[PDB]
């Protein structure tokens, strides 16, 4: 959408249509500082539990990384705002 | 296309206003081609009077003047002002056209009102071009949806951060940082800060970049609001800013290298107060960077922020994943103290890495090697991460003093 | 826009189980808590 959110970056641009991959290596015991957490003389009919980020827990994000600016191995769009209703403090 | 000539048809109903009963129809083939054929002969010379005395409209005078060339006696009746009018007659099975001519009383032509005299031809001289173009005298032609309220914030802090001074972007990072009620406009400043940075790979803009990452950072710092739902959008914009090879206009002078580890501090940052096992982020980011990191063919700039957000990471990180590719540096001073081309632009990236790498694995070595630390830089990669390691050692016997 | 309204990746059967193990295994009674022990210690489905 060319007047929505970003509208300030689309009139710049001047655009106006309308071993060590194993997987332990990452397993977070092998990749965390877990020692600072011990702590030593220290001084359902709706969810119980918290909904998560589909699109973090689920998508891949990761294909929205430029790798290479110039060979960019696909061609990326403009977004619309989705406005997600999950999210509690948004009045709609 | 072909010869097109009046219907057949059209000449049974005229040898009847005459009185002929039955005519057939090669007769009427053969009157047919005939007229039509003496009516394109005064179509095109009634265009002879309409190009040579220049009207380009074909008033009725120019087909009086043609059928007064070819002999043919006038047709009276045809100056007056008229138009087209057919009166259509439905008829018991006889369909056809006609005039429905109108009367008027003759007195009523007698007392008509006459129309204005006319004016004699005269001459008048104007310019049409002085020197060039046309002058302009008139003788020529003329040439859900934001309150207003938080719309109007929305507009001056996201203005505040484009440029135009330092003083207001700081205001506005502080108003980002130290406000209440900014959700409702969380999505729009996703949206604002993923598309610039977007942006980026139309116009290499350092600056801009560094606006939007301290945009993240000043987002980062709210305590009011949450951004686990709006997460998804910010991790691969500050990747972009992080493993992406042109990050300047001009390689050679823009310290892309602040932005990396700006970028690279940020993510680390990201990664430590949003990661849980459900999310598995610092999992799917150490991924990345490791992929990338391990692979050859990659440019020293995005092996320069793998190795930076890495590095940032934690010291198990590089414990478990720079360590085992030390080997590596020997890759890399290969093409820094023997290079065939000393006076293109990796020089600079090698030992920008180089630089990082023994910083960041100096205190990896100072935790896991003997306090002694004789020829460890000779049985190190280059000698020179081991003089590091030395410097590192020193580093902490001076904190050690201190504290 | 509005982005569909998701669901929580448990069952609510599942979260009936998991509220009702909890509960049983802050040793409120000590068989409710063995069962709840054993009931951790066999179940093919706890993962997820």
């Amino acid at each position: 959408w060319r007047y929505g959110p970003a509208r300030l970056w689309y009139d710049m641009l001047g655009v106006p249509e309308d071993d060590l991959l194993a997987d332990e290596n990452f397993l977070m015991v092998t990749q965390l500082h877990w020692e600072d957490d011990i702590i030593w003389d220290g001084e359902p009919w709706y969810s119980i539990f918290p909904i998560d980020n589909e699109d973090l827990v689920y998508g891949r994000w990761e294909d929205n990384i430029i790798w290479d600016a110039q060979a960019m191995p696909r061609l990326l769009e403009p977004p619309v705002l989705t406005l997600d209703p999950n999210d509690e403090n948004l009045i709609l | 296309l072909s010869n097109t000539v009046l219907p057949s048809e059209s000449m049974k109903v005229v040898a009847e206003s005459m009185g002929i009963a039955q005519i057939q129809e090669e007769t009427c083939q053969l009157l047919t081609d005939e007229v039509s054929y003496r009516i394109k002969e005064i179509a095109q010379d009634a265009l002879k009077f309409m190009h040579m005395g220049k009207r380009q409209k074909l008033t009725t005078s120019d087909i009086d003047y043609a059928l007064k060339l070819k002999n043919v006696e006038p047709l009276y009746g045809f100056h007056a002002q008229e138009f087209i009018p057919f009166r259509f007659a439905s008829g018991g099975g006889r369909e056809l056209y006609f005039y429905e001519e109108k009367e008027v009383d003759l007195s009523d032509i007698i007392n008509t009102p006459l129309p204005r005299v006319p004016l004699d031809v005269c001459l008048k001289a104007h310019w049409l071009s002085i020197e060039g173009c046309q002058p302009a005298i008139p003788e020529n032609p003329p040439p859900h949806e934001l309150s207003v309220e938080q719309q109007l914030y929305y507009k001056e802090i996201t203005e505040a951060c484009v440029g135009s001074c330092e003083a207001k972007r700081a205001e506005a990072l502080q108003s980002i940082a130290t406000d209440p009620g900014l959700y409702q406009m969380l999505p729009r400043f996703s949206t604002f800060i993923s598309e610039g940075v977007r942006v980026n790979v139309v116009q290499n803009n350092l600056a801009l970049l560094i606006y939007l990452m301290r945009m993240v950072k000043a987002l980062m710092d709210n305590p009011t609001l949450y951004l686990e739902k709006y997460v998804h959008e910010l991790i691969p914009a500050v990747m972009t800013c992080i493993v992406s090879r042109q990050l300047c206009l001009r390689p050679d002078v823009d310290n892309h290298w602040a932005l990396r580890d700006f970028a690279a501090r940020l993510v680390a940052q990201i990664c430590k107060h949003f990661s849980t096992t459900t999310n598995n982020i610092q999992s799917r980011i150490t991924k990345t960077f490791t992929k990338s990191w391990v692979d050859e063919k990659t440019p020293w700039t995005t092996r320069y922020g793998s190795i930076a957000g890495l590095a940032e990471l934690g010291h198990d990180v590089i414990k478990t994943l720079i360590l085992p590719r030390l080997q590596q540096e020997g890759e890399r001073i290969r093409s820094v103290l023997d290079g065939p081309v000393l006076s293109n632009i990796d020089r600079i990236g090698a030992d920008h890495v180089q630089s990082l790498l023994l910083k960041h694995c100096a205190p990896v070595l100072a935790k896991l090697r003997p306090p002694p630390d004789n020829q460890d830089a000779y049985r190190a990669e280059f000698g020179s991460l081991g003089p590091l390691l030395c410097s590192q050692v020193v580093k902490a016997r001076a904190q050690a003093a201190l504290q | 826009r509005l982005k569909p309204r998701s669901i929580h990746e448990l069952s609510v059967e599942q979260q009936l189980y998991y509220k009702e193990i909890t509960e049983a295994c802050v040793g409120s009674c000590e068989a409710k808590r063995a069962e709840a022990l054993q009931s951790i210690a066999t179940d093919p489905g706890l993962y997820q």
